[PDB]
RNA sequence: GUAUGAGUAGCGAAAGAAGGGUGAGAAUCCCUUCCACCGAAUAUCUAAGGUUUCCUGAGGAAGGCUCGUCCGCUCAGGGUUAGUCGGGACCUAAGCCGAGGCCGAUAGGCGUAGGCGAUGGACAACAGGUAGAGAUUCCUGUACCAGUGCUAAUUGUUUAACCGAUGGGGUGACACAGAAGGAUAGGGAAUCGCACGAAUGGAAAUGUGCGUCCAAGCAGUGAGUGUGAGAAGUAGGCAAAUCCGCUUCUUGCGAAGCAUGAGCUGUGAUGGGGAAGCGGAAGUUCCUGAUUUCACGCUGUCAAGAAAAGCCUCUAGGAAGAGUAGUACUGCCCGUACCGCAAACCGACACAGGUAGAUGAGGAGAGAAUCCUAAGGUGAGCGAGAGAACUCUCGUUAAGGAACUCGGCAAAAUGACCCCGUAACUUCGGGAGAAGGGGUGCUCUAUUAGGGUGCAAGCCCGAGAGAGCCGCAGUGAAUAGGCCCAGGCGACUGUUUAGCAAAAACACAGGUCUCUGCAAAACCGUAAGGUGACGUAUAGGGGCUGACGCCUGCCCGGU
RNA sequence: UACCCAUGUCCAGGAUGAAGGUAAGGUAAUACUUACUGGAGGUCCGAACCCACGCACGUUGAAAAGUGCGGGGAUGAGGUGU
């Protein structure tokens, strides 16, 4: 559930977090972790090229089977556990060759199950199928774009996609974002929920919350000097005194479409959002 | 206060040094025009 | 180098011939020889047996002699003890 | 180059006095006694940095804000010793370079294999002595690590002793906070030893002063902390594996066994150190006790907490030599002097500034606060003598008590521990140490009532009550909140103009609008290549508003 | 000096008392009440450390930005070394 503090300090007094009562252990599975260094917005020349990132906790990276290529093998659901680097969780899943492997833990998975993936595979939670043999109408998630590369398209936390129809060659679906796409029948898909949907209700409550997480401050553009932001100067507090508010870099913010109008993979989105 | 000079051997050789200026093309004309002026000392 | 490119002169002071009893005995040596060279270039030259060597490496002084500033040479001091069942060294 | 200001300003935080000595010359150099200052430092080590400033013998031209017989100054000779300490021959992070390679008017940019690169990981020595300068380095004593040869026995020779990866696996390997323990360092009293036993009223002992020990290694032991055992079978671990992982059965448990583990005891010790009068006596018992160690061990939390080498193991492979014991020998390069909260470093200065880390005692005390002291270190590189105005830093003030002033600016006042008591308002947590009051000293009941410790001897901790006693005054010194009523702004903690403005300004958690279907949008770059992101609409970028409570009305003609 | 990256290190003492747990009460069973335990917090007081609000003095300074007496933060959006 979402647990909420009294308030006993100022800086207490609206916050709110998880329980964390669906995670099981507390030890991440040592043959399956990756350092990561935090890059701070920085780029390949040491420049700051996106803005308001750096300085957090340090964390280690979790190696996560998108592919899901492991067909016919059982594997057992073993543990669910926490992963700094996403918003879902993560089980560990012990396949009956002795291998373990990590994937993202669905809604409805608990310990003891077992999971399949392949042709032969049931319509359950958890399952993995090509999207050439899945009913029309389930809830699927982890969808794929090209065959053989890994899951892509539905991974947040509490996301869902479902199976409209079939075209042949491809087939129809709605995703998370209410847009209808043609998808290659070839590809993977899970099927569920994703299951930690309780993520969109935590309230931060401190300034210094975030920055745990690598969030610098960010600056309005009203409170700027002529010659660092289209909205600084003036005398005083000043309106927006342009046609439309404006980004950092000029090109306007407020309802311009910036999508490339002659982007090949248009005729492949049946309605947009 | 602190002062805007505060020594280090590893520093001063790690930018300024010899094998510092041998390996950029603006690093060999610096030595190039120091030669030039038959100065005693070249680099740091 | 040879055993007599290695070693150059003998150390005579107040502290190194202190030691001459304790046959201990202080020279000059090269400055690229280790250790393990000036123990044989010893037992080439005197014929004695050596037990060990300790090396040190000083500077060079800057002095003056009159609006001309500059270094004196940096040298490398070797001094060697010989085991008690051999023979001397007569620096005399 | 030389004048005027002018023998004027200054001579850079601080306590010195006298008696001897040296010398041509002494407030300033040396010695002695007394006095004073620091003492979570102004004490002891050690990184960086500086490069001979370190030691000895001579010197007094210049430097030293005066003097100088002196010096961190001048001259001449000297001084730094490592198989075990720190670094390399071991390992990797950020980052950097980069064969081929991809981009690009030239120049070049990026980048794979590969390699450099500590601020981290791994790794075998301790205790004493050293009268000019070095000490885990030299010397004495006792060790350990790796290797080599030689002597004596053992074993095996291809159904094959033994070795074993540059490969697989395990470990190495990790956050923050809290609490309770074990031990030890340190500290303090008795006992014991040595010396004195006294100047001015008293004391030959319930008198005074000082001291009351010791490694690494080796053998044993050990508070504790982790702690499932065996068997059978293998769609996995680039090939194989008896190893790891996974599955199934027998068997179960604060009971053992395995890993670690601070510390303790014997030896090291026929050795070394030790107050006195060159040799050297004594070294026990008890109390207290860590910020150190067991040990990120245990518990809890969410923000979810490096890599590689090293070590062990498994086969792939190599195999006629191999281990064992005893003895002797071998082990390279760089640093080591000296200063190091400072007159030797960064500030042009022998400059009231700045400079990481380890140790850091006693009384009273919660305390590394505060005052006085211990070990140890200092008396500050111009003086003496008068006690004018004026300036600065301090101490007291009769009566009044903000009348001063732009403004109670500055100063004055409160301040510790224990007990009583405490409002409006409120987001129910607060407000609150609200406000306002009372008690603190010494002696006897009294080696308390009672606790901790120990087998006892004994040793520490010490509240209530009574009786009294003394001062103007009892947290008798130093250190230690002034409080209340009402309004504007900003919810709060935080940030800001190094060197005029600390704020009502910025940020902030929250709200809303808008873009983005992934080779995502956005951003850097000519491009390659990147960040976004090892993310995937509960996610990412941009504009505006700024907790929370009640709300957010009308206009789409113009842009 | 501004921001960031990797790897180390520092913060004497005292106070308050969140979630949770246990026992008694209470119920058809829960709410709930009281005691003990527990040890949270961009919590409180206050040294080292960081900062710079007031005043005074310096102003051919001891100092090209300081000193003296007071002052703010002091477990964190912390200080600091390489
Ligand atoms: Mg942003
Ligand atoms: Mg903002
Ligand atoms: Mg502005
Ligand atoms: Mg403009
Ligand atoms: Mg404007
Ligand atoms: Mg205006
Ligand atoms: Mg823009
Ligand atoms: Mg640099
Ligand atoms: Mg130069
Ligand atoms: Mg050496
Ligand atoms: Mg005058
Ligand atoms: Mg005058
Ligand atoms: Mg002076
Ligand atoms: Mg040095
Ligand atoms: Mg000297
Ligand atoms: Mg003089
Ligand atoms: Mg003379
Ligand atoms: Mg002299
Ligand atoms: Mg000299
Ligand atoms: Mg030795
Ligand atoms: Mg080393
Ligand atoms: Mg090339
Ligand atoms: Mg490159
Ligand atoms: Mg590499
Ligand atoms: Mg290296
Ligand atoms: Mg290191
Ligand atoms: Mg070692
Ligand atoms: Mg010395
Ligand atoms: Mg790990
Ligand atoms: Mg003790
Ligand atoms: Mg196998
Ligand atoms: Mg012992
Ligand atoms: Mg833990
Ligand atoms: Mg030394
Ligand atoms: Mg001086
Ligand atoms: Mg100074
Ligand atoms: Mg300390
Ligand atoms: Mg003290
Ligand atoms: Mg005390
Ligand atoms: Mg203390
Ligand atoms: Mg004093
Ligand atoms: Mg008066
Ligand atoms: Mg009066
Ligand atoms: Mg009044
Ligand atoms: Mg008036
Ligand atoms: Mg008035
Ligand atoms: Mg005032
Ligand atoms: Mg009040
Ligand atoms: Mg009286
Ligand atoms: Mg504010
Ligand atoms: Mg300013
Ligand atoms: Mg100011
Ligand atoms: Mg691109
Ligand atoms: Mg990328
Ligand atoms: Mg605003
Ligand atoms: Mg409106
Ligand atoms: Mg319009
Ligand atoms: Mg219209
Ligand atoms: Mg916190
Ligand atoms: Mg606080
Ligand atoms: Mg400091
Ligand atoms: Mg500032
Ligand atoms: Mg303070
Ligand atoms: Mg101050
Ligand atoms: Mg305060």
């Amino acid at each position: 559930a979402i647990k909420k503090y009294k308030p006993t300090t100022n800086g207490r007094r609206h916050m709110t977090s998880s329980d964390f009562a669906e995670i099981t252990t507390s030890t991440p599975e040592k043959s399956l972790l990756r350092p990561l260094k935090k890059k701070a917005g920085r780029n390949n020349q040491g420049k700051l090229t996106v803005r308001h990132h750096g300085g957090g906790h340090k964390r280690q990276y979790r190696v996560i089977d998108f592919k899901r290529n492991k067909d016919g093998i059982p594997g057992r659901v073993a543990t669910i556990e926490y992963d700094p680097n996403r918003s879902a969780n993560i089980a560990l899943i012990n396949y009956a060759d002795g291998e373990k492997r990590y994937i993202i833990a669905a809604k409805g998975l608990e310990v003891g199950q077992t999971i399949y993936s392949g042709a032969e595979a049931d319509i359950k939670v958890g399952n993995a199928l090509e999207l050439k043999d899945i009913p029309v109408g389930t809830v699927i998630h982890n969808i794929e774009m090209k065959p053989g590369k890994g899951g892509q398209l539905v991974r947040s936390a509490g996301t869902s996609a479902q199976v409209l129809g079939k075209e042949g060659k491809y087939v129809l679906i709605r995703l998370n974002s209410g847009e209808v796409r043609m998808i290659l029948a070839t590809c993977r898909a899970t099927i569920g929920q994703v299951g930690n949907e309780q993520h969109e209700l935590i309230n931060i409550g401190k300034a210094g919350r975030s920055r745990w997480m690598g969030k610098r401050p960010t600056v309005r553009g009203s409170v700027m000097n002529p010659n660092d932001h289209p909205h600084g100067g003036g005398e005083g507090k000043a309106p927006i005194g342009r046609k439309s508010p404006m980004s950092p870099w000029g090109k306007p913010t407020l309802g311009y479409k910036t999508r490339k109008k002659n982007n090949n993979s248009d005729k492949f989105i049946v309605r947009r959002r | 206060m602190k002062r805007t000079y505060q020594p280090s051997k590893r520093k001063r050789k790690k930018v300024h040094g010899f094998r510092t200026r041998m390996s950029t093309k603006n690093g060999r004309r610096v030595l190039a025009s120091r030669r030039r002026k038959g100065r005693k000392v070249l680099s740091a | 180098m040879d055993a007599r490119d290695i070693i150059k002169r003998p150390v005579v002071t107040e502290e190194s011939t202190s030691i001459l009893d304790d046959k201990k005995y202080t020279f000059e040596v090269d400055t690229r020889a280790t250790k393990t060279q000036v123990k044989y270039a010893i037992e080439e030259i005197f014929d004695v047996k050596v037990a060990k060597v300790n090396v040190m490496n000083y500077k060079g002084k800057l002095k003056r002699m009159g609006r001309y500033a500059g270094y004196t040479n940096k040298r490398r001091k070797a001094i060697v003890t010989v085991t008690a069942d051999s023979k001397e060294i007569q620096f005399f």
